[PDB]
């Protein structure tokens, strides 16, 4: 039937350095990580059928989320303070392995988001006496590029000019 | 080639290449080097799987021989994931019998146990055949219908081969 | 036919030969076939019904005959379907 | 590593100052506490990647809500008042707290949301006779700032001139 | 009149990419509808206050194509993220209709080609959360030029064409 | 007092003349079959009250659908090649009908959807090798002309001299 | 009349192999085996029955019971660690028999279920300090493919071409 | 190969608790099922229609002790209500396993111990009636995050942790 | 400690059975701990290799496929220690 038994949404390791500063903090949810293009309509004259041409590459914001517990005030404070620096800017590293339970087996390097911008910081989503759910930290990022290193499989080897 | 002689030859734009995979036998089901290679890698996994086995105490229950069935399964089984095997399902892959009811008691008393296996090697691509039909320009679906039909009912009721070699 | 054209060779490798017509047989079932009485002077199947794969085989088992206008309308009326 | 335990959804208290007066009444609910920036477009010219560039923060409406009791009619008018004053402004003060009960474990400062209008006051959210939920008092606030200074965490540390 | 044939199953049919000049052995599971759309303009003959449909514009909408993410991917990710980058390349889609029940695929007739399509959206993780259970999954969006099919005897699609 | 158990869901038979072809195969599903009329408003201006006035009449886009079978692919061909000929058009044919099984008894004429123009030929409304519902053919149709010919009951007669 | 008298609720034995080790212990109660069509529903147009499609097979989870007893320390340690390794699967053998006592009678193969992934594991069903049955141990698995291979009799045979 | 060693019963496991810094030594006479569970998605390979699970997501199901409510119980009561009150306290389970006939437990193997609980509900009376003559049960249910054994020359619940 | 769980870090064994009776009547107790004290960094070694221009990618690949292999071999540490 089946050899090796695919990634789990639950198969992912969120870390961020923020700026200068290199954070502990593991991130219990992210959403998406694409690559998108955007798309022109054209046609060759010979025929009227509609063709897509792509262009104008983008990255989407992708929002990582975790429980909000002490010691995310320095997160808080870095998060809400990096976007001022303009040469600071966020790295997002994702690496994929097998958990078990605190038996994470990595294999392969790291899906690194590279150079991206804070655009929505929210330690509480949301408060309620009668709740009992965990408050959430939600972080949204915009990444500039991706790519990976850290390892032996290197699952974001971009285009480049190959000799 | 049909010998059993395997030439090197240098060709341009690709080097140095090994042009031939036969072996010097003439069994017709151990042509390729492939096939032999496969079984020997069959037939050793098992025999250092089973080194652990040899000099085992044989318990009342005999359970030793439905472990051995058991680890002779699991091992067959990671050579078919590897891809040894011809087929969709290990069913079609392999198969095992090592019970106690193809042991003698007369034969274990002096310590022989016998098991039996039966695989499906995975075959190679040697020469590959193109027959290429040149249509007349607007014939090209209705020739392409009518010969895709005609190949695929006599390989389907097994007619294809029925027929002469040419040359 | 159509299959067996790298039987006969040693070499490994690709090798290019040209799409022949190739035969479809016809699954056995009543009312598929057709039964000619007829006579040819040699008597190799004297009273047993011998399946013809087509013309040119008619000729070369029966030779003259005088069904032979009749086995060519045959085949070329069913086109490779139906047995004769 | 279970240690600390994070902090719940009921783990804050909310508070309000209207103008000059310090409301004493407790808000049950509260919706989400950010700072958003607005971004454009742009590329360096040497590539034809979309690069985001933040700008005009914001903070965005907070919507307070709680059990509409007796006693409320003073903070009605207050907040339907507030207003009117230019100098007037509205500041809501969260405290976390690991909650249990009536205990609480009040842990750092607390969030302030300094400088907030009314942009909607609710004082019933519906009316049905035959429904059973309890009346909800809402009220909108627009923050301007946020700062933190009751204790020894202070985890809004806007960027200053240090 | 009895149904001889049962219907084709939304599980009947196996889906291959050719990306490039590469031959990729990955099967995908999933795939999004099939369609050969026209984009219709309103008109009247004068005579009547009907209002009549004109086709024209033919369009081929997007496909999603979707698997679990497993290792080994990491050659699909490179490749589908490359192919766009070379105005010659392209990416085939061949859709074999089957009747399969387990293992035991039954293809009758050819398959279903979506030609010449280009990569619009490519998501090697479609969403990550710690405490989820779902499988990762792998999603790519195309955008075809062209159908056609050659393989098997049935031939699914043909598009009209000079007598 | 009811007599007559009213027509059911299930109680109609669809039927396809695509070009010059006379398609053999019944479809499972159909949307819904109107003469809608755009409407545009107005005042009589002795009052404030906006009146409607009919115009442009249309019928609204059927959606046909069916069971994906072998067999199929002349449907699909001659669906994809019927646009490409101007004198080409689709008729729609549904018969009403008291079906218990296959034991249909059809009362009145067919309602016909005349001069009707593809706009979309859907084979395969989606693929998943987990799922296990039937695949799903269908087909979109811009219909011109309503009317019936057939059995005694006439179902629709557009005012006519 | 009767002769080959059939097969009773207690005329199998049930085995592991999990992972690359073989285990020694056997189980006292497994669940159905059973092998699952999907269905869909269609029509064909021409009436108003309603036909079913069959579609994605599944074999449903099986829940293997035996007594909790000294000796499955390393049977639990290990079904805790078979799903961390992607490779490592958990294999199911059933052998039918026909046995008065311990004097078993096999014939026919073993029915394998091949490719099993650990849902649950359950070393005590429950504690009651008063209680008098048999603490109950508890394993729930996943199978992905059933077939049948050692023996005169193919219990099970999956359609293949040929 | 046969019976040399009785199996456990229902009754041959002791219970105690450890309620964030107190030693409990009040005993539980019955506990529910002890149970790792894991949360399972579906998926397919793409080359067959059989549908195959992928587990994940791990999760200790809620334990539920029950005792006879006996004075001296107060203070058991009024740990239990207050642990969740400290972010810090946790409830500790511990479970040893015994061959006691009488009161002759015979110990064999370290204790399974469920440590990180939180207590999601405490019922000092399961019920009232007059009429009634069982014995009124302590009930309280435990939301445990791991399990392991360190008592004994047996260990029962070792985690591949263990790299 | 150094481990990722308390069965890894440490380990007690306190019981009645690792006590005897006559040294608990001269009012003995034993107790048995084992623990992994967590390290620290002495140390840091940069083994840095420079790269032509393009290949950088493939001999990335294979170094780190080389030595990621050694170190889940435990082959790494088997050799001889350099000055």
């Amino acid at each position: 039937a089946v050899s090796k038994r695919p990634f789990s949404i639950n198969s992912f390791a969120v870390n961020l350095n923020i700026g200068n500063f290199v954070d502990a903090r593991y991130w219990s949810k992210c959403s998406k990580i694409e690559k998108t293009y955007n798309t022109g309509e054209y046609s060759d004259g010979q025929s009227n059928i509609i063709y897509t041409l792509p262009g104008a590459i983008k990255y989407p914001e992708v929002v990582l989320s975790k429980a909000f517990s002490p010691g995310d005030e320095e997160l808080i404070n870095r998060l809400i303070a990096v976007n001022s620096d303009p040469i600071a800017w966020v790295t997002v590293f994702i690496q994929p392995m097998y958990r078990d339970g605190y038996y994470n087996v990595p294999q392969g390097g790291k899906i690194i988001l590279e150079f991206c911008t804070v655009a929505r910081a929210t330690p509480i989503n949301e408060i309620d006496t009668i709740g009992s759910n965990a408050a959430m930290f939600e972080c949204a990022l915009n990444p500039s590029r991706i790519r990976s290193d850290g390892g032996n499989i290197n699952w974001w080897s971009e285009p480049a000019a190959q000799v | 080639n049909p010998e059993g002689v395997n030439c090197i030859l240098n060709k341009e734009n690709y080097g140095i290449v090994v042009w031939g995979a036969r072996t010097l036998s003439a069994d017709p089901n151990i042509v390729f080097i492939s096939t032999r290679i496969i079984l020997n890698i069959v037939i050793n996994t098992l025999n250092r799987g089973y080194d652990f086995d040899i000099f085992n105490s044989v318990g009342g229950t005999a359970t030793v021989l439905d472990n051995i069935q058991r680890k002779t399964n699991t091992l067959l089984t990671t050579l078919y994931q590897a891809g040894l095997f011809y087929g969709q399902t290990t069913s079609e892959a392999f198969s095992v019998l090592g019970d106690a009811s193809v042991q003698v008691p007369s034969l274990l008393q002096q310590g022989l146990v016998n098991m039996f296996i039966w695989v499906v090697p995975s075959t190679i691509i040697e020469r590959l055949i193109i027959n290429i039909k040149q249509t007349a320009i607007g014939d090209l679906e209705a020739t392409v219908a009518l010969d895709t039909a005609a190949l695929q009912s006599s390989v389907e009721e097994g007619t294809a081969t029925e027929g002469t070699a040419p040359v | 036919t159509n299959f067996l054209n790298g039987v006969n060779i040693g070499t490994p490798g690709a090798y290019a030969f040209y799409q022949t017509t190739q035969s479809r047989p016809i699954n056995v079932e009543p009312f598929r076939t057709c039964y000619m009485v007829g006579f040819a002077s040699n008597g190799v199947n004297k009273n047993v019904p011998t399946r013809i794969s087509n013309l040119t085989d008619f000729t070369n088992v029966y030779g003259t005959s005088a069904s032979t206008n009749s086995v060519d309308l045959f085949f070329k009326n069913s086109q490779g379907f139906g047995n004769l």
